[PDB]
């Protein structure tokens, strides 16, 4: 459960 | 009298010794730079022309051979990289800041716009900028008790250099200035002209995207309300950066998150995970995604707000970059929920959806969707009930699929693919 | 997008 950027 | 002419007549009456001559030949500059076919920026900066268009910014006697010149190398300014710093390397920048403080209000727009090309060329034009002391003019000009009382383009070409002031990563801008700006774009945001919140947000947009002290700054400032509203709004304009402001948030932590959720986000994704913009869609699909790499509660909250089936719908039919940002939501979801949340998954209908996907001709979708299967699984394990689902994959065409992906090319696949068939099946 | 050439008053 980890958050990715964009 | 100044329409079309030649560049080698705008030289000769620049040359002149004559005031006059030399405005009417800036205002043919002008004019020749305006034109929508083909302006001739090149022959203008080969002609030797910005450095005495720049000189031209200081004559305050003058006022309308400042406002010609500006005119004109807003247009130069507004070209590649290489045409912006040939205005940069002609001094302009200190001079339009002085020029912020003209009592001509046509004057100072035309720096204000001049400076956002000048910003908006990238992170070292936008730290010059900066440096030449370009934030506390531009304030300035919108310390007014009322916004409403300033010129609409005016207010519009402001908010635009602001934004541009705030743009651009690697670096991005000075901790300090993002300070000093951040009152005044949260004032602006809350402006009722298209424009300016469209700016405004796009603005916002900028400074969350970066790590969680970024995003700190923003949401400190009690900002979130105002984006979850403008994120409800009819034009896409504002819809677009208010959703990526939105999603860069999101991408923090969890108390950040949190703020989104609280601020009452999620009732609008019903319509943004079915909006007709493919673009809409797949950032608001994205945004889920780290929704759904939170908190359990976090989790329950999408949950409540009913958009697994939203999930569901996307799964089954987007634009396949779309597809992937649901991939990712699920797995996700599955990666950190609870066994009775995994399970109301299930009972939505995810698995022919996920298992449709695994047709695709895209490596990362696949080990995405195997690793949300080996999840949903797992929380079959603890409930006894991994041959109801290995059944219910079996019956949609699943099994088929993930047979096949034990001889790919790519390892983790036929990894996560053969462990799965000798698990279950 | 993030350049404007101003085309007219």
């Amino acid at each position: 459960p980890e958050k990715k950027p964009k | 009298g100044t329409v079309n002419w030649s560049v080698e007549d705008i030289v000769k009456g620049i040359n002149s010794n004559n005031l006059e001559s030399q405005l009417q030949a800036t205002q043919a500059a002008r004019k020749l730079l305006s034109r929508e076919k083909q302006p001739p920026i090149d022959n203008i900066i080969r002609a030797g022309l910005i450095p005495k268009f720049v000189s031209f910014l200081g004559k305050t006697d003058c006022s309308p051979i400042q406002f010609e010149s500006a005119w004109a190398l807003t247009n130069i300014a507004s070209g590649t990289s290489e045409q912006t710093k040939a205005v940069v390397d002609g001094g302009a920048i200190p001079a339009f800041i002085s020029l912020l403080a003209s009592p001509h209000a046509h004057i100072s727009e035309q720096a204000v716009w001049a400076l956002g090309n000048i910003a908006g060329d990238g992170s070292a034009f936008r730290d010059l900028v900066i440096k030449h002391g370009a934030i506390d003019p531009l304030l300035a000009l919108l310390a007014v008790p009322d916004l409403s009382t300033l010129a609409c383009g005016y207010l519009r070409n402001l908010t635009w250099t602001l934004s541009n002031l705030c743009r651009n990563k690697n670096p991005a801008p000075p901790l300090d200035a993002v300070e000093q700006i951040l009152p005044t774009l949260v004032r602006l945001l809350h402006h009722n002209d298209p424009e300016v919140l469209a700016d405004s947000c796009w603005a916002i947009s900028y400074l969350t995207d970066g790590p969680n002290e970024r995003i700190e700054m923003v949401v400190k400032k009690g900002v979130v309300p105002q984006l979850v509203k403008l994120l409800g709004a009819t034009e896409l304009p504002i819809v677009t950066p208010a959703l990526r402001a939105i999603g860069n948030i999101v991408t923090g932590t969890d108390e950040q998150t949190q703020k989104v959720i609280d601020a009452g986000a999620l009732a609008v994704f019903p319509s943004l995970l079915t909006n007709p913009k493919t673009n809409i869609q797949k950032e608001a699909t994205w945004t889920m995604s780290n929704i759904t790499a939170g908190r359990q509660d976090q989790i329950q909250q999408v949950v409540n707000h009913g958009l697994v089936p939203f999930l569901v719908g996307v799964l089954s039919k987007a634009d396949f970059k779309t597809q992937k940002e649901a991939a990712w939501a699920i797995t996700n979801y599955t990666s950190g929920g609870t066994v009775e949340q995994i399970v109301y998954l299930v009972h939505c209908g995810i698995i022919e959806p996920l298992m449709n996907l695994l047709s695709a001709k895209d490596t990362k979708i696949i080990q995405v969707i195997l690793d949300a299967i080996s999840n949903i699984f797992q929380a079959a394990e603890k409930l006894g009930e991994t041959e109801k689902l290995s059944i219910m994959i079996e019956e949609c065409g699943g099994l088929d699929k993930i047979e096949a992906l034990q001889r790919h090319e790519n390892e983790s696949v036929y990894k996560a693919s053969l462990n799965l068939i000798e698990k279950y099946f």
